């Protein structure tokens, strides 16, 4: 009755934007990425990569409520750089990072099978 | 005049004045202060108290039967 | 009480303290030494009627 | 009977032993074997009533081993996400999806058509909108030609399950609807004749209750703890071997409103499961000791005190404090949120 | 009532192991020895077999409708 | 300002589980991938069950539910199949679901139990893992259990039955080089299998500078998806979700500009 | 409707306003076999 | 509009003022609202939703007072509303609710599950919704939780968080600061810049402290001689709490420093800043500490109860010495050597001497147990912070349970001069009279278990009657002072207008704003 559907955790609600970028006026060069229908599996993926970038001054994520299933990411960078670029560039590195891992795994998986 | 009650406004008076004003605002009552998009009626009345524009006049009944007419603007509110 | 088998067994062996003058004058709620091996000391409903209702010892 | 099933009651505080006596009765489980044939107003039967890993010798005589009223759980005592206070507990959502604590609920509805008055009498039939003048808005397609809903029909919300009308001096509907709004399926239908000889019938409505955040779970000793929050297997703190605890309880309960027997039972449960032997829960057996149990656990590549390194599900970094995890027996209490809200 | 399909903790299948577990017990094997043969290294799965009760045996005694 | 190269090697490969070590990887990526196996990995399991005749001792709800927990050997069929929501169907089709059936009847005096072998599936490849054997229920003489079931692709987070991982043993820094976990008495604690340390050394010396690396993975499968293929799908499944975020992210920037 | 005796477990058709008794036994308790309207079950 | 009672569950994410409510309960509950042009569209859409959809209206009231049910929706024109109407729209987010004569208001938040969520900082409850706007405004202005005023799961972690040992890496700091609502947006400079940045727990907590509030407190484990020593300002154990300009420069926080008391950070902030700022202080502490707790972690196990063999010998030696001493006292009374005190009789004097020997042993052995626990030990952490438990509880778990007194005395002779059949007749020894020399961990003897039950039974009976009697006093006191109030002439008068007090509290000051202090012109 009151139990929420199990698929709402990942399913995208109709007429709801998956990603919303909101600028923060507390400190210059700061933005909030309120992703929806995601969990900590995605929040930690980008936060760690953002820290690796020297041009990132402050990057982090948090969940307002586990049942909400929406994650908020706050990114702040240098005046020359932009939080939007940091979020975009970091994702590309992850895709490249996983591509090497996926490709290298396929290289080594056959090696063990044959011996 | 000759009013002996405290110049400050009690918390109970503040709550009732805002509540009554907020109810009035929700009933198509006019707003003295400028409207900058505040939809919620309580916010409209809250800034009215800050600007000292609420027409409500507080009549404090003394225990002896006498009453003192204290204006909301005259009373010193705490912000 | 058929909610659980253990509850059913306890109810059958359930005991009740005396009521009226006899129970009132005494202290049935308080645990006495004579209950050793005859009435379970730990088992007693919680609430106002604490110690009035007890359970027979296993043996 | 209720105190005998408690391991190490001497290690436990006296009020806790008394508290368990009340909780033990409220625990839900297989009360008897011939539950299907009988009809009871209230009857909770557990999906998987499993005998405990730690059992007392006197438990055999009570036959509680044959018909237990709880399911074991690998309980890690930690403060995870701060969702469990002194009276609370955190469950594993994935475990419940596999049947961790699910149980059935049976409510028996009973009615008879008796000729109390010569002019007016009760009958069993479909209350058609035309022949019946007074009626309540509800779906009547469930009822059959005999006025009794056949077994195997899903019933939800306000629905008529038995048709009864009174031929007042045109008939007035007086059927019986569901007591609550719970969704259930009728299990079996019984038609009989009462002692007076009038037709009398009983029907048992079966509903499935899935444990949720509002259900109250209680250990074998201590205060009952409501399921503060349910977390998926990924979010639960997994150990080195990949064993996400089924239940997480608040460590702050152990000091006062809980007993060291919970820790000892966890240690015994870990040894019992690892060594494949049911532990002895005799209250006054000098053979069983905390030090002896710790030594046995160390032989199976485990910490002598049962502490384990749990990796936080959200962040993979090791938790600074080593959590204490063990297979502690747990029982589900009759108090459930669904019953209260559905009312 | 009946052995669960899989371990509630991790998800390893344990229902199929129940049939072999009982068969090993009557084969003079120790309670813990049988678990090792079935391949239950984790203590969570060993719990599902070591201390399980098959209540359906007594229920099947009653005749059906 | 870019990511590293996650070198990966495999220790031992077997049917039940596969062990591999990933080096030069961030802790978040390794930890996230661990939960990607449990939830993100899609597998085919029974979700829709309808009973035509049930005379067994167990109840309709219990029997119908138990089928879902039974894993199905969906190695490559899961990839080609699609979720019911995104399909153009109002009723299950072979392209967005599969057909399952189980028609048994007990007439012998001896107790007969229906197991997963009697669970017939239209798709030859999509079959129960055992097909000893996953027993469903025990049937008495004169008891029959005829029902029809369907299975559909679903995420692990949606339900536990859609989780192919039978316990993931993820470990890192077994010797506690970075002191991420502090033991009051390190001597008592046992030595982990992956640790390379002497008997007389309780733990490795603390290094002032260092990062988590050389993550040890042991993915144990329930038989539905082979442990050597779950990793391939998980890595592709995680990144394809990451790319989807970028596509929506670009739209937001297009709106701001 | 068709009912089942609780002793012999045999089909016996009982109409409305008819005594409830098994011809083969005289047993006074009858049950209902099942409904032909099937329901939908979800493994949750 | 009384609602259906439902169980209570905790929710740290929710603010203390906020309350979680399920969709089903809120659907039944309705809040009459007067439609206005500024929100005419808002009511127009909600009424269109209908009762099937949760965000709907159960009834709509016209100016004439007629109520039209929205379940049927007979005509679209009837659905349309005019200005000045009253619409019983279903409860939504942001509404004010009041529940447990002083009641605290809350802001309702809709959550998926059924059970209510409360940010405690269990028992079923029913939440009441104020229909009228006037009382709704009044409730949110004076009856809110911030104006009415920490869990034990946080205080224990707060003490560990503020320890000097705790050091936070850049990655960890980012997560903690994200949950900080009252954050300026600038990351504080690390305490240890090189070789790597490392923020101390206090630095993160410094931002948690609102504004600039200064207070000095002491940790529970603060040696008395430390203050008199030269290291008073530089505490060797960090047992002194000092805050300057809102920054926790030093000291480990605990219930004494952070918990409610005459002088505490929460109390000082309430007077210095107010209630609204104080609530954020509670929320920030709960949220930030909970996230950090996932890294540090709090647990409990057998290792905490298992003490070193050295202390076990001392505990048994003290127990043995006490047992021998009791026998010596018994022998003296047996031979008539014992002399009764002038203020007591021989029988009562003997009971007093034996009680002190047993009572002293428990305290001495219990005190040694407290020193036995190491810093890493979880038992010490709870008591040191003072969150949950007590030093006596640890004593009964490790050292000794202690004497089991019944009705203020030792176990009475239920049988003829013997407490139990096993003990010899006229036995006044430790075991016979209920002295429990075995700790909970070790295990009690069969005789001790029954004696322990007798002591516990008395407590349960006293607790059962204590609540009944205490509750009666509360109701009685309220009735006799329900009409007592402070009038506009700064006088306390009842309904009859009789002067109870010329000035409230004899000074004319509120009891909440007053702060404890010691003027130094008399000592
Ligand atoms: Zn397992
Ligand atoms: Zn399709
Ligand atoms: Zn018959």
């Amino acid at each position: 009755m009151n139990a929420p559907p199990a698929f709402e955790s990942f399913l995208l609600f109709e007429g709801e934007k998956k990603i919303t970028i909101n600028k923060d006026t507390k400190v210059p060069n700061a933005c909030l990425f309120t992703i929806n229908k995601e969990d900590h599996t995605l929040g930690n993926i980008i936060k760690s990569q953002l820290l690796k970038d020297p041009q990132v001054l402050f990057a982090g994520y948090k969940v307002p409520h586990p049942l909400e299933h929406k994650i908020i990411i706050r990114v702040q960078t240098t005046p020359d750089y932009s939080p939007q670029e940091a979020f975009t560039n970091a994702i590309t590195d992850l895709i490249s990072e996983l591509s090497l891992l996926e490709e290298r795994f396929r290289v080594a998986i056959k090696d063990k099978q044959e011996g | 005049q000759k009013r002996i009650t405290t110049p400050y406004m009690t918390k109970y008076e503040r709550a009732r004045v805002l509540g009554t004003r907020a109810l009035q605002i929700a009933m198509c009552a006019p707003v003295m202060v400028e409207l900058e998009g505040e939809t919620d009626p309580l916010l409209i009345a809250m800034k009215e108290l800050k600007a000292r524009k609420i027409p409500i006049i507080i009549r404090r009944y003394l225990p002896d039967g006498s009453y003192e007419d204290w204006g909301v603007d005259e009373l010193i509110i705490s912000d | 009480n058929r909610l659980t088998f253990a509850s059913t067994l306890s109810h059958l062996r359930r005991l009740n303290s005396p009521i009226g003058r006899d129970g009132k004058l005494a202290k049935p709620r308080q645990l006495h030494n004579t209950l050793w091996g005859m009435v379970c000391p730990a088992e007693t409903p919680e609430g106002h009627a604490v110690g009035l209702v007890k359970n027979l010892a296993l043996m | 009977v209720c105190a005998s099933i408690i391991p190490f009651p001497d290690h436990n505080q006296s009020p806790r032993n008394t508290y368990q006596s009340a909780m033990g009765k409220q625990a839900m489980g297989v009360y008897i074997t011939n539950f299907h044939v009988r009809m009871d107003t209230l009857a909770h039967v557990l999906y998987y009533p499993q005998k405990p890993l730690v059992t007392t010798r006197s438990m055999e005589y009570l036959r509680f081993r044959e018909l237990p009223a709880g399911i074991n759980s690998i309980v890690a005592i930690a403060s995870y996400t701060g969702y469990n206070q002194e009276d609370s507990v955190i469950m594993n959502r994935s475990a419940v999806d596999r049947g961790f604590f699910r149980s059935v609920f049976y409510r028996s509805y009973k009615e008879q058509e008796s000729k109390k008055g010569f002019d007016q009498e009760e009958v069993f039939e479909k209350p058609t909108r035309e022949t019946c003048q007074g009626m309540r808005h509800a779906i009547y397609d469930k009822l059959d030609d005999d006025g009794l809903i056949a077994p195997g029909v899903r019933v939800s919300g306000d629905d008529v399950i038995i048709g009864k009308t009174v031929t007042l001096p045109t008939k007035r509907d007086c059927s019986t609807f569901l007591r609550t709004s719970e969704t259930g399926i009728v299990d079996q239908v019984m038609v009989t004749l009462n002692q007076e000889g009038y037709k009398f019938c009983k029907i048992r409505v079966r509903s499935v209750r899935i444990p949720q955040i509002g259900d109250k779970f209680a250990s074998r000793h201590g205060q009952k703890g409501t399921c503060g929050i349910q977390y998926r297997q990924e979010d639960m703190p997994f150990t080195c071997e990949g064993i996400t605890p089924d239940i997480i309880i608040n460590p702050h309960a152990i000091p006062s409103r809980m007993t060291i027997g919970h820790l000892i039972e966890c240690l015994q449960g870990k040894v019992s499961a690892n060594k494949g032997e049911i532990g002895d829960a005799t209250p006054f057996n000098d053979a069983v000791n905390v030090q002896k149990i710790s030594n046995l656990l160390s032989d199976y590549g485990y910490h002598l005190r049962g502490n384990e390194v749990l990796y936080n599900g959200f962040t993979g970094r090791k938790i600074t404090s080593q959590i204490f995890i063990g297979p502690t027996y747990y029982q589900r209490l009759k108090h459930m949120v669904d019953d209260k809200i559905h009312s | 009532m009946i052995i669960p399909v899989r371990c509630f903790t991790c998800g390893k299948i344990v229902g199929n192991k129940w049939e072999a577990y009982l068969g090993l017990l009557q084969a003079e094997y120790t309670e813990g020895d049988a678990l090792d043969a079935l391949g239950l290294k984790r203590y969570c799965c060993r719990r599902m077999l070591l201390a399980h009760v098959d209540l359906i045996e007594k229920l099947l005694n009653y005749a059906p409708l | 300002p870019y990511a590293n190269q996650p070198t990966v090697r495999i220790t031992e490969l077997t049917d039940e589980n596969v062990k591999f070590i990933i080096e030069n990887t961030d802790l978040a990526v390794a930890n996230s991938i661990r939960r990607v196996f449990i939830a993100e990995v899609p597998i085919i399991a029974i979700d829709w069950v309808q009973i035509d005749a049930n005379s067994s001792v167990l109840h309709d709800e219990f029997i119908a539910h138990r089928l879902g927990l039974i894993p199905l050997t969906s190695d490559d069929i899961v990839d080609k199949l699609q979720y019911s929501r995104d399909c153009t169907c109002e009723e299950f089709c072979p392209e967005c679901s599969v057909e399952f059936t189980l028609d048994v009847r007990c007439n012998e005096d001896q107790t007969r139990h229906v197991t997963s072998r009697d669970l017939i599936s239209n798709s030859p490849r999509v079959i129960p893992v055992t097909s000893d054997d996953i027993l469903i229920v025990k049937l008495r003489k004169g008891q029959e259990l005829r029902l029809r079931a369907y299975a559909k692709k679903g995420f692990g987070k949606e339900h536990a039955k859609w989780n192919p991982t039978a316990g993931v043993a993820f470990e890192y820094d077994p010797d506690n080089a970075l002191r991420h976990t502090v033991y009051p008495k390190p001597e008592e604690w046992p030595k982990s299998e992956y640790s390379e340390l002497d008997e007389d050394e309780s733990q490795a010396p603390y290094d002032p500078n260092g990062k988590p690396e050389r993550f040890y993975y042991n993915v144990e499968s329930c038989g539905s998806l082979r442990p050597e293929t779950i990793v391939l799908s998980a890595l592709s499944g995680l990144k394809k979700k990451l790319s989807d975020l970028q596509t929506q992210l670009s739209h937001e920037i297009q709106s701001d500009v | 409707m068709i009912y089942i005796c609780g002793e012999c477990h045999t089909e016996n058709e009982i109409k409305s306003r008819d005594p409830i008794r098994c011809r083969e036994c005289g047993y006074r308790i009858m049950y209902k076999k099942r409904t032909k309207r099937l329901v939908v079950f979800d493994a949750r | 509009d009384f609602s259906a009672r439902t169980v209570i569950t905790p929710d740290p994410n929710l603010s203390i003022d906020q309350v979680g409510v399920p969709r089903s309960i809120a659907a039944n509950m309705t809040f009459a609202e007067i439609v206005t042009p500024f929100n005419i569209d808002r009511l127009q859409e909600l009424v269109r939703r209908g009762n099937s959809q949760y965000p709907g209206a159960k009834y709509i009231i016209r100016d004439n007072g007629d109520r039209i049910d929205l379940r049927f929706h007979p005509k679209p024109s009837d659905l349309h509303l005019q200005t000045g109407y009253k619409v019983e729209r279903h409860m939504c987010d942001g509404d004010i609710v009041i529940f447990n004569m002083s009641m605290m208001g809350h802001r309702v938040r809709i959550l998926p599950w059924s059970t209510f969520r409360l940010n405690l900082s269990g028992d079923e409850m029913n939440l009441h919704l104020p229909q009228s706007l006037e009382t709704r405004a009044e409730i949110q202005e004076l009856a809110m939780v911030p104006r009415m005023i920490i869990v034990q799961d946080t205080l224990t972690a707060v003490r560990k968080f503020t320890k000097r040992d705790v050091f936070l890496e850049r990655g960890e700091v980012m997560n903690l600061l994200m949950f900080l609502s009252t954050w300026d947006g600038k990351v504080p400079q690390p305490a240890i810049l090189k070789p790597r940045p490392l923020w101390t727990g206090k630095q993160i907590f410094s931002l948690i402290i609102p504004g600039h509030i200064n207070c000095i407190r002491t940790h529970s484990t603060h040696p008395d001689d430390e203050d008199s020593g030269p290291y008073k300002h530089i505490s060797p154990g960090d047992t002194k709490v000092v805050v300057e300009n809102g920054e926790l420069i030093m000291g480990i926080l605990c219930k004494k420093s952070l918990g409610t008391s005459a002088g505490s950070l929460v109390h000082i902030s309430y007077l210095e800043m107010g209630h609204d700022i104080t609530r954020l202080f509670y929320s920030n502490i709960q949220t930030v500490i909970n996230n950090w707790l996932l890294i540090e972690g709090h647990t409990i196990g057998i290792g905490d109860s298992i003490a070193d063999s050295k202390t076990y010998q001392d505990i048994q030696n003290t127990i043995k010495k006490a047992k021998q001493d009791v026998i010596e006292v018994i022998e003296k009374a047996h031979n008539n050597e014992l002399e009764p005190t002038p203020g007591n009789t021989l029988r009562q004097t003997f009971e007093n001497q034996v009680n002190r020997i047993l009572n002293d042993a428990r305290d001495k052995t219990g005190s040694s147990a407290q020193k036995s626990l190491s810093e890493y030990n979880n038992f010490k952490s709870m008591v040191v912070s003072g969150a949950k438990g007590s030093k006596i509880n640890i004593s009964q778990v490790i050292a000794v349970v202690g004497q089991q007194n019944v009705e203020g005395k030792r176990i009475p002779f239920g049988f003829k001069h013997r407490t139990l059949p096993h003990f010899i007749k006229d036995d006044y020894g430790p075991e016979s009279r209920g002295f429990v020399e075995n700790s909970y961990l070790a295990g009690l003897t069969p005789t001790e278990f029954f004696f322990h039950a007798m002591g516990g039974r008395e407590g349960l009976i006293d607790t059962a009657v204590k609540t009944a009697e205490t509750g009666y006093i509360q109701r009685r006191l309220i009735k006799s002072m329900e009409s007592v109030m402070v009038k506009y002439d700064a006088t306390v008068r009842n309904s009859i207008n009789q002067v109870v007090q010329l000035r409230y509290g004899e000074d004319g000051l509120a009891g909440e704003s007053v702060e404890f202090q010691n003027l130094a012109t008399l000592k």
